């Protein structure tokens, strides 16, 4: 979607291994602000959105 | 109320521990108040902050 409409979808109910998003080489940009990107795949989350 | 000068000091010590241990959950600044949620959840450089 266009950035004034942006799509917000809910992520539930998964397990998530997010070591395969740090170790990918297609994203230009990972910057993560309140959690480190390595310890993703060590903690536990709910109302996760993207 | 005969044994108030006591009690007053019981009180006073029981208060300023408990002031204490009230101290650990504010975070005074910080992103958490826990110190494991920190080790868990940041690299080094922005953890020592």
């Amino acid at each position: 979607a266009s950035v004034y409409a942006w799509n917000r979808k809910r992520i539930s109910n998964c397990v998530a291994d997010y070591s395969v998003l740090y170790n990918s080489a297609s994203f230009s940009t990972f910057k993560c602000y309140g959690v480190s990107p390595t310890k993703l795949n060590d903690l536990c989350f709910t109302n996760v959105y993207a | 109320s005969a044994l108030g000068k006591l009690q007053d000091v019981v009180n006073q010590n029981a208060q300023a521990l408990n002031t204490l241990v009230k101290q650990l959950s504010s975070n005074f600044g910080a992103i958490s108040s826990v110190l494991n949620d920190i080790l868990s959840r940041l690299d080094p450089p922005e953890a020592e902050v």
